[PDB]
């Protein structure tokens, strides 16, 4: 069976009590699809007729932390399963409080100097989170008490950006976003 | 009723 992909809609950094879609694309025909999170049966769904669907949603309309975690599915075709897609990092955002985002130098630097940003907050966890804006996928965790640091090493201008940080309460519960800093690179 | 947090619009994810 095609392995199976899930994603979610809008986005799956949601922020604390917004609605969320998780979308599983199966295969054509198929009679039976499981969400799974965290190693529990979230929710089925039985296509009926199968014939004209290949993806099923899970909506989740008020997202809180319980709901936070590592979510994957699988689908069935007469007696036989599909291996799980991979796993979806389902993060709610906005908990509790706001983090201070700085940087060394600065925000104005050459190619070729060495950056180093510094995200802090005193009541979350060691956990933080560095985003620049355009590519959740490349977000960076960094470890720390009261502030995580993220060398980005030398620089270029492909790291020319807006950047924010987040504290955590939990790998996938999150914190306000920071306000931006914009790194300039010349 | 669709809604994004602004600092998440364009982002890669949406694909
Ligand atoms: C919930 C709205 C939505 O996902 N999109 C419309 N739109 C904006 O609202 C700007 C934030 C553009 N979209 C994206 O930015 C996708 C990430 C799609």
């Amino acid at each position: 069976l095609p392995k199976p992909f899930i994603w979610a809609e809008p986005h799956f950094m949601v922020p604390k009590e917004k609605q969320v879609t998780i979308c599983c694309q199966g295969n054509y025909g198929a009679v039976e699809y499981q969400l799974h999170f965290e190693g529990s049966l979230f929710a089925v769904d039985r296509p009926k007729p199968p014939e004209r669907i290949n993806k099923v949603k899970f909506y989740i309309p008020d997202m809180n932390s319980r709901m936070a975690g590592q979510y994957s599915c699988i689908y069935r075709v007469g007696e036989l399963w599909s291996e799980p897609s991979n796993l979806l990092d389902l993060v709610v955002t906005e908990m509790y409080d706001t983090p201070t985002l700085s940087v060394h130098p600065g925000p104005e630097v050459i190619s070729g100097e060495k950056v180093t940003f510094y995200c802090r907050l005193d009541t979350a966890t060691s956990m933080f989170l560095l985003l620049k804006e355009g590519r959740s996928s490349h977000v960076q965790r960094g470890y720390g008490k009261v502030q995580a640091e993220f060398p980005l090493g030398p620089v270029t201008t492909a790291h020319r950006g807006t950047y924010r940080c987040f504290g955590s309460y939990n790998n996938h519960a999150w914190s306000f976003p920071s306000e931006p800093v914009k790194l300039l690179v010349t | 009723a669709c809604y994004x947090p602004d600092y998440l619009c364009x982002d890669e994810y949406c694909a």
